[PDB]
């Protein structure tokens, strides 16, 4: 068992994760309780 | 073990003055706020008054500024009632109840047994209304009890600050709901609260025997906190 | 802890009558320990009669007979005392005083029977069964003596004043209208009879096996 | 290798993260901080003898409770909420209730048995917890008998820190003998053994499936280590690098590598890509301790210059 | 010996009819124009150092953090007091100078004469606050104290209390700001008489709470600290950087000392001379050097304790 | 002032396996304050285990206290002859003696053979008008068993009365002598009464009968 | 503004918060003293003896500070006495005390350390003389109570004196045993003293540079009698480690008498006649092992007891630490 498998198990999870991300996506304020 | 032990009750002339105490035990006495609520003869329950740990934050009700004082001694663990000009309208049922306030906490989960007081003869708030002053039930039957208020209890910080309390006959208030959401501590699973914004029911599945009393909801939104007219359930 | 309890005073008793049962302490310091007094009936239920304390501070009885039998003691001599009253036929029970509560109860005594009836000395009804009939395969026939309407509770059954006892077999009384039926049968030239016969009073009815 | 795998995809350049909280109030180097489960409380371990708990939205202390011995280098969160697990050069692990027991403390347990130090400890769930300790074993305790009912020996030298699996039934250890075991929590054994590094191993961190982990050591490297094909995969390690890391975290996708050096800087890294991708500064000496929320939304950074920081 | 005015009093006798008013007349007949062209150059000279140092320091000191500790606090009070010193005082007093005559008005005067004297005395206390906090730190006489950077914040508002204390009350009536020496500058009425201002009282207060306790506070101070020290070199005779330190302790305190005493002592030995001998007249001339060695100092504690301060040396 | 009931009345388990006795709980009142006592025939009720794990006077140490959230557990590997005997589970916390249905706790044994018998009623019975048919059937349990009243191809169940024995001194069965007790007149109308056993474990079930003109 | 019930939250935070400064003004004064070694068999042993014999310990003072300590356990044994008689439904031999038992409650609101009236002393010798209390505390076999509780009962008129002062088994009972900080709190010229007996050596260092650090004073322990060589290399790179550059270093040369005979009759030359050529040869072989640092500040001592001049000598050198570490950070040098 070959690293590019397990490379793309490691993308297919990282990737539709960027909606919950507030760093990579960034994030608005009002969306996040950040705000002082 | 959690002891709150009311004295100094009795009949009064209207006019005098009195001093109530309340001894606390087995807990940290001095990091509890603590609240006097007061129930006339055949009548509700009615918020009195309210002082925050370290005796920072004190709220009167309009009745009673100026003529009550509300005081505690929080290294002998006691707690004082300085009472002045007293009217008949005081005479009551005085409950002292202890309230901690951090995230995440329970305000009003301990009750003192509670002392009598009987004075012989001589708008802005927010108001909560029980069209329904009785319901006649059957055990193992399905009950739901409702409650309005004329403003919105739920604040823009996300929380609704709606709380249902159970006083049995013959005994001091006991907690149903906190927080809107919240199941006190020894609370059947049997019941249940949901509502919005303006609107509000506890419902109790298979309804049983020890469920009949008079059912009050309350906001804790903004002072001075306000009772329900109490809702009772009597069997059928 | 080796705790020694005797109780007595049980035995015949009207229903409403009073009595006094008596539970002796020793082997321990009466007025140290808390008491306790319980009863049992002979149909698998219970019925716990009280607990006092070590002196009586705290006495405790139950919800649904509070007020009617009453507990004391005597700590001078090292006495229990149970007195007695509103009896009625449900209260025939044996009753065991024990040393403490149920949070220690440790030892159990032996008890001592009340049987709750308005019946007195009662001599008992003494009927001859001796059917030789139907038993066509058996080897030997069953043989026997009822004794009905029969109270106090129990009155022995005998054969020949006591002769013959081997292959009895007694039936425990039922009791109806207050009046006790048991019957006692013996599978097996000589004069048979049975004595129906109560030897703390020597209350003695002898029936002979005679169709009449 | 997942470096060679990834070479094709796109950077993720920009990231800024900003400080959005400053908490004020720890008088002494930090040496330990915890996400709970909720995102929001945190707790930290500090010399003054205090174990505190905030509430992260409000900028509130929600409880600061005074430790009978300040020698901690280990502190836990129970995953309910209801325990912490506090540790010490006295060999024990004591058990604090946070919510069912009414306001301050009375201890429950203290696990003694150990004879080294407490250096690390996980909650499973109210009841089991895993610990390590100088003495070269790891336990399992029942925490309401007190009994060690379950330990893991084989480790040769001083076991550092530990890590839980996500389904908390497996979980893996790193020591000073350079090596990493990883142990059946049921079974009581050790699977397998991966050794490599010749120093120290510092820290550990999971890939959020459970299926693969990170280490962070002494010797200047990070590596990336998977169970299913039992070897390292990956190093990460400037030339000019030589100093020790002292803690690693995922990001919520598992994107970001955030790691602690001792040039007093919070590289972030892009996991998959292993460039750094940003950079936590704002701190005047080591950054020793991070964590990431468990829901993503926030990072805690806590530093040997007493301070703590709040990024998003 | 002078001419008296109501804003104003030029030492100069107008007998002659000679004098004329400080915001009127080029005072050229007071000294030959080669004394103003030095006096100008000489305060340029005085900006282009000032300047460059006191703005560095800021500089330095947003640049590099680690500095912004509380002992650091009133230093950057130094920098702020002498960039007051530089502002306020030589580039107003070199567009009037260079005309021979004040030319703002009575209202700049008031500005000029306030200006200077809240910076001057903001440095004096800000060198006896520094001095009292390295007391207390090191002889410990309390032995029950901490001094965080709330004492340090308390003592610069001190500060800035005392030297409003000293410099606005000329502004209201006790006392008054007027030109003096070749009337371009104005400050302080010290030489002569007005008892609607009552310059007898002000002047003694004047000499005693913002010289006399300042002096006795510093001496005092760095006695007990330099006995401190001594007895600490004392104790380990063998131990080499304790000797040494000891020594550069104790020429650091005799420079500070020295400082101070050039600094003051010639306006201390003016103004006494001026009150046990009323009987005299001075004028521009000789009413320059106390202004002289005061200006000056807008250099060398910037020198003495930014740039001589071994932590600085570092960032240049 | 709720009853805590033990169930079941007997629990008979195979040998090794765990067996459970489950208290049903009145109240929440909890320590672990809960008691099992038990009466042994012929011998006062003992109390035997209190305290989850403080063992009473003379009490078999095989008796394991457990359970979960609001039921109890008491659990023996093998009940024994000291096991057999009316248990009461009480919670120790507070009074009175909580009267639960009690467990009579005794191993189930192997179907038994009866003595099954049949009697006609005496004549000084018949005397006073009424007739008693009799019909003994001794050593019969467990309850896999019946007895049935046959008259003219009828079932019969009306005038039947029982005398039980106890719990036997030699196998702890059921042993009953049945009696249709009627008037003589009833007795008349039929000629043929009947007591049949039917057995579950036995295919052929015991017939007693007697007609007039057999006896 | 959504200060609302909140307002309280925010009431208690900074209530904690007055609480946590004042706990930090308390602290920072301590001067923490490191007893390390046990790198062998009986090292540690040694240190501790040196301890005894030249650091001196076991004063009234710090014996003071175990009071509350002993309170504490003489409360939960009580408590427990007294639960139990409530437990088990034992009733007073006079019921008067019944009285008592109540005043008892309300009497143990006075749980103020070290206020030892008479009354207070009266009322806890009647109810411990109560027979109800003795029948019940006879039986404690039965239930769960600490085996020292007669122990302390029977002597509660020395424990409770306000001169009282631990005994060395009162000491050794308090639960100090094992590792164990092995601590002491005496007072000297107005400062208070915290010494800690750790060991670990040749090896133990990455887990007390982890948590020994920014400490007050390094107390090093040699064996001076002391492959031979490469534990001399072991040695010195433990000893001169860089991780250790800003750490002062000071030492107690101990075992001086085992030493004067092993270099009598054992010459020196196995590691690299009379004390003194030996002496400055083992100081020569030291401290060139520095070679990276301008100095270290090393306080070597020649010591008898106590009694001698010796605790001048620490206090000195405590002394001069700490002032030359306050001027280090006032611009000065």
């Amino acid at each position: 068992m070959l690293v590019s498998k397990c490379c793309e198990e490691f993308r297919d999870y990282v990737e539709e994760r960027s909606g919950e991300d507030p760093l990579v996506k960034g994030i608005p304020e009002d969306k996040n309780p950040f705000k002082e | 073990d959690v002891q709150l032990v009311e004295s100094g009750g009795g009949l009064v002339q209207p006019g005098g003055s009195r001093k109530l105490s309340c001894s606390a035990s087995g807990f940290a006495f001095s990091s509890f706020g603590m609240h006097w609520v007061r129930q006339a003869p055949e009548k509700g329950l009615e918020w009195v008054a309210y002082i925050s740990s370290g005796s920072g934050t004190i709220y009167y009700a309009d009745t009673v500024k100026g003529r009550f004082t509300i005081s505690r001694d929080d290294p002998k663990n006691t707690l004082f009632l300085q009472m002045t000009s007293l009217r008949s309208e005081d005479t009551a049922m005085y409950y002292c109840v202890r309230s901690i306030y951090y995230y995440g906490s329970s305000p009003f989960d301990f009750w003192g047994q509670g002392t009598t007081l009987t004075v012989s003869s001589g708008g802005s708030d927010i108001v909560m209304t029980q069209a329904t002053s009785s319901v006649p039930v059957t055990p193992g039957e399905s009950v739901s009890i409702s409650c309005r208020s004329s403003k919105s209890l739920l604040h823009s910080n996300g929380n609704t600050y709606l709380y249902w309390f159970l006083q049995r006959p013959g005994q001091s208030p006991q907690l149903l709901i906190y927080r809107m959401s919240n199941l006190a501590s020894g609370v059947p699973d049997r019941f249940s609260g949901s509502g919005s914004g303006t609107a509000f029911t506890l419902t109790i599945s298979r309804l049983e025997a020890e469920d009949v009393g008079v059912y009050y909801c309350m906001q804790h939104l903004e002072y001075p906190l306000t009772f329900g007219a109490g809702t009772k359930l009597e069997l059928k | 802890c080796e705790v020694q309890l005797v109780e007595s005073g049980g035995g015949l008793v009207k229903p409403g009558g009073s009595l006094k049962l008596s539970c002796a302490a020793s082997g321990f310091t009466f007025s140290s320990y808390a008491m306790s007094w319980v009863r049992q009936t002979p149909e698998k239920r219970l019925e716990w009669v009280a607990t006092i304390s070590s002196r009586g501070l705290y006495t405790y009885f139950p919800d649904s007979m509070k007020g009617r039998f009453t507990i004391s003691r005597d700590n001078a001599k090292n006495t229990l005392s149970l007195q007695m009253s509103s009896l009625r036929s449900e209260d025939t029970a044996m009753y065991y005083c024990l040393r403490g509560g149920g949070y220690d109860a440790d030892y159990w005594g032996q008890g001592t029977t009340l049987t709750v009836s308005s019946a007195k000395t009662t001599a008992p009804s003494v009927y001859p069964l001796a059917p030789v009939c139907g038993d066509t395969t058996g080897s030997s026939v069953t043989l026997g003596c009822l004794v009905k309407g029969y109270f106090p509770e129990p009155v022995t059954l005998t054969w020949n004043s006591g002769s013959l006892s081997s292959g009895v077999h007694t039936f425990p009384a039922v009791l109806q209208s207050d009046l006790y039926t048991l019957s006692s049968s013996v599978t097996v030239s000589q004069s048979i009879t049975c004595n129906v016969a109560h030897p703390a009073s020597s209350t003695k009815v002898d029936k002979k096996i005679e169709p009449r | 290798t997942l470096s060679q795998i990834t070479n094709n995809i796109d950077p993720v350049g920009r990231i800024q993260m900003r400080t959005r909280r400053t908490l004020r109030g720890h008088l002494a180097k930090i040496y330990a901080m915890h996400w709970g489960t909720d995102s929001r409380l945190l707790v930290s371990a500090s010399q003054d003898g205090k174990l505190i708990i905030w509430d992260s939205y409000t900028t509130n202390k929600v409880h600061a409770i005074p430790l009978r011995s300040s020698w901690v280098m280990t502190c836990a969160y129970a995953p309910s909420g209801n325990y912490v697990a506090c540790g010490g050069l006295d060999n024990i692990c004591s058990i604090y209730n946070l919510k069912t027991r009414e306001g301050n403390v009375r201890v429950s347990r203290e696990l003694a048995g150990h004879t080294g130090y407490l250096s690390c400890c996980r909650f499973l769930d109210d009841n089991q917890i895993v610990t390590s300790s100088g003495d070269t074993t790891c336990a399992l305790w029942d925490i309401e008998t007190g009994q060690q009912t379950t330990t893991f020996t084989g480790h040769t030298g001083d076991v550092m820190s530990l890590s839980l699996a996500p389904d908390t039934r497996l979980f893996v250890s790193g020591a000073c003998d350079a090596s990493a075991k990883l142990w059946d929590v049921r079974e009581g054994m050790c699977r397998q053994t991966f050794t490599g590094h010749e120093s120290d191993i510092n820290a550990i961190c999971f890939f959020p499936n459970g299926n693969a982990f990170a280490t962070g050591s002494d010797d200047a490297t990070c590596r990336l280590f998977d169970l299913r094909a039992d070897q390292e995969l990956m190093t990460y390690s400037h030339d000019n690098i030589i100093c020790g890391i002292t803690s690693v975290s995922f990001s919520k996708s598992g994107r970001l590598l955030l790691a602690g050096y001792d040039d007093f800087n919070c590289n972030v890294w892009d996991a998959l890509k292993a460039d750094r991708a940003g950079v936590l500064a704002g701190h005047d000496n080591r950054v020793s301790c991070l964590g990431v929320t468990d829901d993503g939304m926030a990072v805690a950074t806590g530093s040997w210059d007493s301070f703590l920081k709040i990024w998003n | 010996c002078g001419t008296e005015g109501p804003n104003f009093y030029v030492p100069f006798s107008n007998k002659t009819g000679v004098v004329r008013s400080p915001f009127e007349a080029p005072q050229y007949y007071l000294a030959e124009p080669w004394q103003f062209s030095m006096l100008a150059a000489y305060m340029f000279l005085l900006i282009m150092l000032g300047f460059p140092i006191n703005f560095l320091t800021l500089y330095v000191t947003v640049q590099h953090k680690k500095l912004r500790t509380p002992l650091n606090y009133i230093l950057l009070n130094l920098a702020v007091a002498d960039l007051f010193m530089v502002f306020g005082g030589f580039t107003t007093t070199l567009y009037t100078s260079l005309h021979g005559y004040f030319v703002f008005g009575p209202t700049g005067c008031n500005l000029e004469g306030f200006f200077a004297t809240l910076g001057g005395e903001i440095a004096l206390w800000s060198l006896v606050v520094l001095a009292i906090e390295r007391y207390v730190v090191v002889c410990k006489p309390m032995s029950n104290f901490r001094f965080g950077e709330n004492h340090a914040i308390m003592g610069v508002a001190f500060t800035w209390v005392m030297a409003l204390a000293c410099a606005a009350p000329p502004l209201v009536g006790w006392s008054r700001y007027i030109p003096e020496g070749m009337q371009c500058s104005c400050g302080i009425d010290y030489y002569t008489p007005h008892e609607e201002t009552n310059n007898e009282s002000f002047v003694i207060y004047m000499f005693v709470v913002h010289f006399i306790i300042p002096l006795i506070v510093i001496f005092f101070c760095y006695g007990q600290l330099v006995f401190t020290v001594k007895e600490a070199a004392a104790q380990q005779q063998e131990s080499a950087t304790t000797q040494k330190a000891e020594k550069e302790v104790t020429r650091m305190v005799i420079i500070y000392v020295i400082a101070f005493l050039i600094c003051w002592l010639p306006y201390a030995g003016v103004a006494f001379y001026i009150f046990t001998h009323q009987g005299s007249c001075f004028g521009p001339i000789f009413m320059t050097i106390p202004a002289f060695f005061a200006k000056t100092s807008a250099v060398y504690n910037p020198v003495i304790y930014i740039m001589m301060n071994k932590q600085f040396r570092n960032c240049m | 002032d709720v009853v805590m009931t033990q169930t079941p009345l007997t629990l008979s388990v195979t040998i090794g396996q765990p067996a459970s006795i489950s208290c049903k709980s009145s109240q929440s009142l909890l320590e672990t304050s809960l008691n099992w006592l038990l009466q042994r025939p012929g011998q006062s009720p003992k109390r035997l285990i209190y305290l989850v794990s403080k063992l009473d006077s003379g009490v078999p140490d095989r008796f394991t206290g457990s359970g979960s959230g609001t039921d109890f557990t008491l659990k023996i590997s093998r009940v024994e002859a000291a096991d057999l005997g009316v248990y009461y589970c009480w919670q120790g916390t507070h009074f009175p003696l909580t009267f639960g249905a009690g467990t009579k706790l005794e191993l189930k044994r192997a179907d038994a053979a009866p003595t099954v018998s049949i009697f006609p009623p005496s004549s000084e019975q018949l005397t006073s008008g009424g007739a008693s048919v009799v019909c003994f059937l001794n050593n019969f349990y467990p309850k896999d068993i019946n007895v049935k009243w046959k008259i003219d191809g009828s079932e019969r169940q009306n005038g039947v009365l029982n005398s039980w024995t106890d719990q036997d001194s030699k196998d702890s069965t059921y042993s009953m002598s049945s009696t249709l007790t009627l008037t003589k007149d009833e007795y008349e109308r039929h000629n043929s009464y009947t007591c049949e056993a039917t057995h579950k474990t036995s295919t052929s079930p015991i017939v007693k009968s007697f007609n007039r003109n057999e006896c | 503004t959504l200060s609302a019930e909140d307002k309280a939250a925010v009431e208690r935070s900074k209530m904690i918060d007055r609480n946590l400064r004042e706990d930090g003004e308390k602290a920072a004064r301590e001067v923490k003293l490191l007893l390390l070694g046990a790198g062998e068999s009986g090292k540690s042993t040694i240190v501790k003896q040196m301890k005894i014999i030249h650091e001196a310990g076991y004063s009234e003072e710090e014996c003071k500070q175990y009071k509350a300590v002993v309170y504490s356990n003489t409360i939960q044994s009580i408590i427990a006495i007294i639960r139990a008689m409530g437990r088990l439904k034992i009733d007073f031999g006079d019921s008067a005390r019944a009285d008592d038992a109540r005043q008892l409650f309300v009497l143990a609101g006075a749980a103020e350390e070290g206020f030892m009236t008479a009354e207070l002393a009266g009322v806890i010798k009647r109810l411990w003389k109560d027979s109800g209390v003795q029948a019940c505390f006879n039986r404690s076999r039965e239930y769960q109570l600490n085996d020292s509780a007669a122990y302390y009962l029977n002597d509660l008129d020395r424990i409770a004196q306000p001169n009282y002062i631990p005994t060395q088994q009162d000491v050794l009972r308090t639960r100090v045993k094992t590792t164990g900080i092995v601590e002491t709190h005496f007072t000297f010229k107005d400062l208070h003293f915290k010494m800690f007996d750790v060991g670990g050596q040749r090896s133990e260092r990455k887990k007390w540079i982890h948590c020994f650090e920014g400490v007050t004073a390094i107390i090093f322990c040699v064996a001076l009698s002391d492959r031979m060589h490469e534990s001399m290399k072991l040695f010195d790179s433990i000893c001169n480690n860089k991780w250790f550059t800003d750490t002062s270093i000071i030492l107690f040369l101990n075992k001086k008498d085992l030493f004067e005979e092993k270099i009598k009759k054992s010459p020196l030359t196995i590691c690299y006649n009379t004390y003194e050529e030996a002496a400055a040869y083992i100081q020569c072989q030291f401290e060139d092992l520095n070679k990276r640092k301008d100095t270290k500040e090393i306080y070597t001592h020649f010591t008898c007891a106590t009694d001698t001049k010796n605790v001048q000598f620490v206090f000195d050198a405590v002394t001069d630490v700490i002032i030359k570490n306050n001027l280090k950070d006032c611009g000065l040098f």
